[PDB]
């Protein structure tokens, strides 16, 4: 992958985190990270209880062609504190992110959204779409601030947010 | 609520994933319809059924015991892995006249429901 996809980003507290592509070598890091995510945040990320990743998921979340699918991690001291990814659906892709609860509000989610957009623009993605549970207002606000707009909402209350790249 | 019931179901040693929807039942008031994925190597059986229901009954209470346990390998998900609850509601309710990662899951869910 391009060298500029790995970069230090500035957090709101003035410190830094490393943003970088997730690689095939990151299975253990991903699993350790996921252990530190709250049940509530897991629910918001997968829309159902998902306490531990199945092996096929650990694989898919660490194996990317980096054209149709991209995953990035934010790290501090080598440890994952958040991930973001897109999946081409077309020149539209679904985006999702997940941050360890203890590191919310540090600017990590905002940086990851900016970075994944920048990568997408290089790989011919024209739009991002995200589905979010309506009560997850912390996540919705992250997307709003990143320039996403509510396109529609569904019977299950799920909101579809879109961002033109 | 549904999340409590799903959490209890996933807590079961033999259950891997679960997604629960509430649907109007004309006889019962509301029916609790649970889509459940067993872990690798586990297989459905007439008695696993009663075990799971008894499990929920003990963990949460009789009011939360699923009325239907729909064993499946086929939870409908977006490419990022998010459960498509709206599709599950429609299938459980028979409301089937009309981001999904694998379209093939719908046909499998519809078959399992008629079985």
């Amino acid at each position: 992958y391009p060298a500029h996809w790995e970069a230090d980003v500035v957090l709101r507290d003035g410190g830094t985190a490393r943003v970088r592509p997730i690689t095939v070598d990151d299975a253990e890091r991903l699993v350790s990270f996921y252990e530190q995510v709250s049940d509530e945040s897991k629910y918001y990320r997968f829309f159902a209880p998902y306490p531990r990743l199945c092996a096929k998921d650990v694989h898919r979340f660490t194996h990317h062609d980096f054209v149709d699918r991209v995953g990035l991690a934010a790290t501090i001291g080598g440890e994952f504190i958040a991930t973001v990814r897109y999946d081409r659906i077309a020149d539209e892709a679904e985006v999702a992110f997940l941050v360890q609860d203890a590191h919310q509000g540090r600017g990590v989610a905002s940086a990851l959204l900016e970075h994944i957009a920048a990568v997408a623009r290089e790989r011919g993605i024209r739009r991002f779409a995200a589905e979010v549970l309506p009560a997850n207002n912390k996540m919705i606000k992250v997307f709003m601030d990143a320039g996403y707009t509510q396109k529609r909402s569904f019977e299950d209350g799920v909101v579809r947010l879109e961002f033109d790249l | 609520g549904t999340a409590e019931i799903e959490s209890a179901l996933v807590a079961h040693p033999k259950i891997a994933e679960a997604a629960v929807v509430g649907i109007p039942h004309a006889i019962k008031g509301q029916a609790i319809y649970a889509y459940v994925t067993l872990n690798c190597g586990e297989e459905p059986s007439p008695e696993l059924y009663a075990e799971v229901r008894n499990w929920v009954r003990k963990e949460i209470g009789p009011l939360a015991t699923p009325d239907v346990l729909h064993w499946t390998d086929s939870l409908p998900k977006t490419r990022s892995g998010k459960i498509m609850r709206r599709i599950l509601r429609k299938i459980a309710a028979g409301d089937t006249s009309n981001t999904l990662a694998d379209p093939g899951v719908v046909e499998k869910l519809l078959e399992e429901k008629q079985a």
